[PDB]
């Protein structure tokens, strides 16, 4: 009460030095600032938390394919994962939550050799993960290419 | 949702608090058996969620051997069972060249040999708990939204229970009758 | 594990300045913290421009010579502002319109005050 | 698919963002409990993908991705949340350049600001449908961001209107001020401006300084009132005792 | 002071939380010695109508269960009363209990019911259930004190 | 596509050349298992691509053994068994009227004994490099596109380079730093 | 003449092929020191237009 | 394309010689500017 009822009292007089209904148009007018805009909203507003896995009621996923001598069974849910690979996931869930600003793209490293079970399963959590069309998109042209391909 | 306990009630509900995935901060005050191959192992880890040891040639020890009849249950591939089947003749081969080995085929034997209890058969939420942290800090007592009291005590508890009195909203819990662990566990249940 | 707004968006300006330093021009670095920024950002937001004073600052002073009858009236304010800014020089624009500016902010500086409070009898 | 993703409901304290984003279709005026929620409710999407993949014969999949499916719901829950509750500031995009956004990408004739790409690998999908997000208590920043975002913009207002009257002042007497560049006295007003605004601004021509000085919004404020006066006064060279 | 069944200390826990829901939490919990005294300062406030009025504590740097505000929320309108001939509370307080009480009908927690939202983004400005109950009537008028015990 | 290297790297990397069926022209500078039958070693070398001998009463040698685990995998029709239990029958015949017989029955065994890794599920392209040739030879020098080189040296590698250094348009790639062979592969798949 | 990032020979070729197509296989090559004389013919032409 | 390149200011030091060389259309008196054959291209 004291921000929002302060101001009726008869022995105190407020100098608004600051007005509040700022227009933002002022912000935007300068030019070529939308990565500084972009970097203040994070910094200002962002909730800060955790990640969790999902419960461990859930089994790990099984693959309905022939057994090769090298093959993974099964891809772990609870395993954690390497410093790169947070960054990475990271990297995901920041253009997430930023629609139309940042948008995603593949790598894939000469070494750091995988099993093609795990690219061809992320090729199907990737069609339940993003939005391609509409109103917006979080991948490019070629993110949705590969990954109907995968 | 964080809750204040008494650290012997958190003491000795460790394990139904890691069973239950809440996170345990306390402050104190003062032969295993392997799986012939990988793959059964990791099959019964994802299976039960039971950590599981393989065996590597180390010293004389026990073993487990997978039945045909578990081999079935488990959904195990045929090349799974080739492969346990050829450790088996090596350790034949070994120990003949001069370590016990148990056939266990039964569910239930398995079960109250070693492991973790089967799967309930009901929907799975998100999360099992609302709560992510009981602790037992008067470093975290702004941390804390609700605490719980028992007639038992702890050398920190009376002033951790003063600090977190203090509180102008906070929700206050006792146990007076029965068993603390079990309304305990009924209240991080229910809340 | 655990996130926040100014560790994401360290990353992210990791992220961005790495992606664009790989061309630059002219053949002739540092990420800022983030936290030091903010720290002093709010810290501006909550300067005052004004002050708050029981007594305004002197304006004339006096200088006594020795004479009885006769004193000189000094104005402060000229005999001071001439120390603001450095000396000017027509070759450098630059620092001649810098001296202008000071000058300039001089004046807002020493005329926005607040009297409260005042001592009397 | 085939999903409401933006809308218009009311007015917004900020004018300039009024669209509100729904992943899912989920709404994010009513308030949900991890425990429970999303048992039991689909999207067209996830159901028609569900179908296809029970169609080609992979039970154990489908089973694990029916399985999954509460702790999907609860995520982009929460990510809708964040994005249409605590986002909502001057620095979010606004809807003009919201809405060009993907037909720029699709005619690939980019004149705005482009958006930013970032890279990832294979694992790093797996890694993320098997994480979710949970915001364990707000910034601390969160409530004083107006009285921040006000300022900003009355040190940006203040700037121009500095320059301005340096122009003005520097037409009026040709004859014995010495002539000079924009990139002079700007960077001369730069060298004065806080330092918290320069280095917030210092992130990331002169045509654009130009056509950014030649904009008529200004952002009233008292120091931008104290300023005038004290540029009204500046006329008087005698006043700051430079003299021919 | 007495509570509506008596010896409830003497009963256990298990007897007093049945269900599940904020109801729920906020039943078997026992009051703080501090809260006692906010209770008198209620009461107090009701034997005298229009010489004391109520108003929330809010901290900037605390935090509670939803559950309790929600709770809160639910039982001011029936507790106080305001508008018509006198209110007992000031017009900020009116605001915020109808704010918790329209995040409490919004809290789908148990079961899940149809609504339909008004143009106006006012609270309380929606229509819920199979028959369509209109809650306009509970938000706060000091005029015709429609929302409160006047 | 054709390329010039140091005759050592040529000289490591051969074992991956040929996997890969680039043609190798290079100058230098200065027991094995048998199946019972025929048919077997037929249908095992479509299978892995891994050529395999025949037995034909030679000496005492080391057997192969496939057993009905390996049998049903492999797809070996009623008779091909039948044959190959004949087979070991008059083996058993022979050593009895007075050679070691393994009977392996793992698919990993088999791998890790002889063999080549088994196929990986991708599409199969018309062929598996845009390459040809890689030589070290200068009666070839203006055959090749590009070439490549190494802080490792041959008696001839100078005067290769000088040679093809003067063509007008060519390729030259460089190694620095990390592993030659890793490299040299990393260029030979995306040239 | 400088290149458009300083020091490209320290770091390894795999950072520098990235993809397939004719614009990864030109990338990450070192031109040879003929080609830089021609490289210095089309500048002579750049700066003389006519 | 659709760009002028050449052009005339004021008298040069050279009679002969008054003209000025604009390649892309920019002049000294780098972000941003772009031309439409550029664009074009893209």
């Amino acid at each position: 009460q004291e921000v929002l009822t302060d101001f009726r009292r008869q022995d105190t007089i407020w100098v608004l030095a600051l007005q509040l209904p700022v227009n933002p148009q002022v912000v935007w007018d300068v030019p070529r600032s939308s990565i500084a805009n972009l970097i203040m909203n994070i910094a200002t507003c962002l909730p800060t938390g955790e990640y969790i896995a999902p419960n461990p009621r859930i089994s790990s996923i099984t693959l309905t394919q022939r057994i090769t001598t090298t093959g993974p069974f099964a891809i772990l849910t609870g395993s954690t994962p390497t410093a790169q690979q947070l960054n990475d996931v990271r990297k995901i869930y920041l253009a997430l939550m930023f629609p139309g600003q940042i948008i995603l793209d593949l790598k894939i490293d000469p070494g750091e050799r995988m099993d093609p079970a795990v690219r061809m399963v992320a090729g199907v959590v990737g069609h339940l993960l993003f939005t391609a069309g509409g109103r917006f998109t979080n991948l490019t042209q070629n993110m949705a290419r590969q990954l109907d391909i995968a | 949702a964080m809750l204040l306990a008494p650290g012997d009630v958190i003491k000795r509900s460790s394990e139904e608090l890691k069973q239950r995935q809440i996170q345990i901060n306390l402050i104190d005050w003062t032969g295993r058996w392997v799986v012939l191959t990988e793959e059964i192992a990791r099959a019964i880890e994802s299976k039960y969620g039971t950590k599981i040891d393989v065996y590597r040639d180390e010293v004389p020890a026990q073993i487990i051997e997978v039945e045909r009849s578990l081999q079935k249950e488990l959904g195990i591939s045929r090349e799974g069972v080739a492969e346990q089947t050829e450790r088996l003749r090596d350790l034949r081969r070994k120990e003949k060249s001069g370590i016990t080995i148990e056939g266990v085929m039964s569910q239930k034997k398995l079960l109250s040999m070693i492991g973790g209890v089967e799967r309930k058969m009901a929907p799975i939420g998100a999360r099992e708990s609302a709560v992510m942290l009981v602790s037992n800090s008067i470093k975290d007592v702004v941390r804390a939204t609700a605490y719980f009291t028992a007639p038992t005590g702890d050398p920190h508890w009376k002033e951790v229970a003063r600090e977190a009195s203090k509180k102008k909203n906070i929700l206050a819990y006792t146990s007076t009758g029965g068993d603390v662990k079990t309304e305990f566990l009924h209240l991080i249940d229910h809340l | 594990s655990s996130d926040s707004g100014p560790l994401l968006s360290v990353f992210a300006l990791q992220e961005i300045m790495q992606k664009v330093r790989q061309v630059q021009a002219d053949y002739m670095f540092t990420v800022p913290d983030v936290q030091k920024i903010l720290d002093d950002i709010k810290a501006l937001a909550a300067e005052q421009v004004y002050k708050i004073v029981k007594v305004p600052s002197i304006s004339f002073r006096h200088i006594v010579m020795q004479s009885r009858d006769r004193v000189l009236r000094v104005d402060t304010y000229y005999e001071e502002m001439s120390q603001v800014g450095d000396v000017i020089t027509e070759d450098e624009p630059e620092k001649f319109y810098s001296t202008i500016i000071k000058k300039v902010r001089f004046i807002r500086g020493k005329g926005s005050f607040i009297l409260h409070d005042i001592p009397t009898r | 698919w085939a999903t409401i993703d933006v809308e218009y409901r009311e007015p917004a304290p900020y004018v300039h963002a009024q669209r509100y984003i729904r992943y899912c279709g989920i709404d994010s005026r009513e308030l949900i409990n991890p425990t429970t929620y999303g048992i039991g409710m689909t999207y067209h999407c996830y159901n028609e993908m569900l179908r296809m993949l029970v169609a080609a014969g992979k039970d154990s999949e489908a089973a694990y991705f029916r399985s999954m499916l509460p702790f999907h719901m609860v995520r982009f829950a929460r990510i809708n949340q964040i994005i249409n509750e605590d986002l909502h500031s001057v620095f979010s995009l606004p809807d003009d350049m919201f809405n060009a956004l993907l037909p720029d990408l699709i005619a690939g004739a980019h004149q705005n600001a482009d958006p930013v790409v970032l890279d990832v690998s294979w694992i790093s999908l797996w890694f993320a449908f098997n994480r979710s997000f949970e915001p364990t208590h707000r910034n601390e920043m969160l409530e004083v961001a107006p009285l921040i975002e006000s300022v900003y913009a009355s040190e940006l207002s203040v700037m121009k209107v500095d320059m301005r009257h340096l122009s003005l002042m520097q037409r009026r007497f040709p004859d014995v001020l010495i002539q000079a560049r924009p990139s002079h006295f700007w960077k001369a007003v730069l060298n004065d401006s806080p330092e918290a605004v320069k280095a917030v601004m210092n992130l990331s021509n002169i045509r654009d300084m130009m056509r950014w000085v030649m904009l008529p919004s200004l952002q009233p404020s008292l120091k931008l009132a104290l300023e005038e006066e004290a540029w009204a006064a500046a006329n008087d060279f005698e006043d700051l005792m430079l003299t021919d | 002071y007495i509570a509506p069944n008596p010896r409830i200390s003497s009963i256990t826990l298990t007897q007093r939380i049945t269900t599940t829901g904020p109801f729920a939490i906020l039943t078997g919990s026992t009051p703080t010695a501090q809260q006692l005294n906010d209770v008198r300062k209620i009461y107090l406030a009701l034997m005298f109508p229009g010489q004391i009025i109520l108003d929330l504590k809010i901290d900037p740097g605390e935090r509670m269960d939803p559950a309790v505000r929600m709770v809160a929320g639910v039982v001011g309108h029936l507790l106080f009363t305001a508008g018509g001939r006198f209110t007992n509370l000031t017009q900020n307080m009116a605001r915020q209990l109808d704010i918790a009480l329209n995040d409490y009908l919004l809290y789908m927690y148990n079961t899940r019911v149809q609504v339909n939202y008004g143009p106006t983004g006012e609270p309380l400005d929606f229509q819920i259930g199979r028959n369509q109950y209109d809650c306009n009537v509970f938000r706060a008028d000091f005029a015709t004190g429609t929302g409160y015990n006047g």
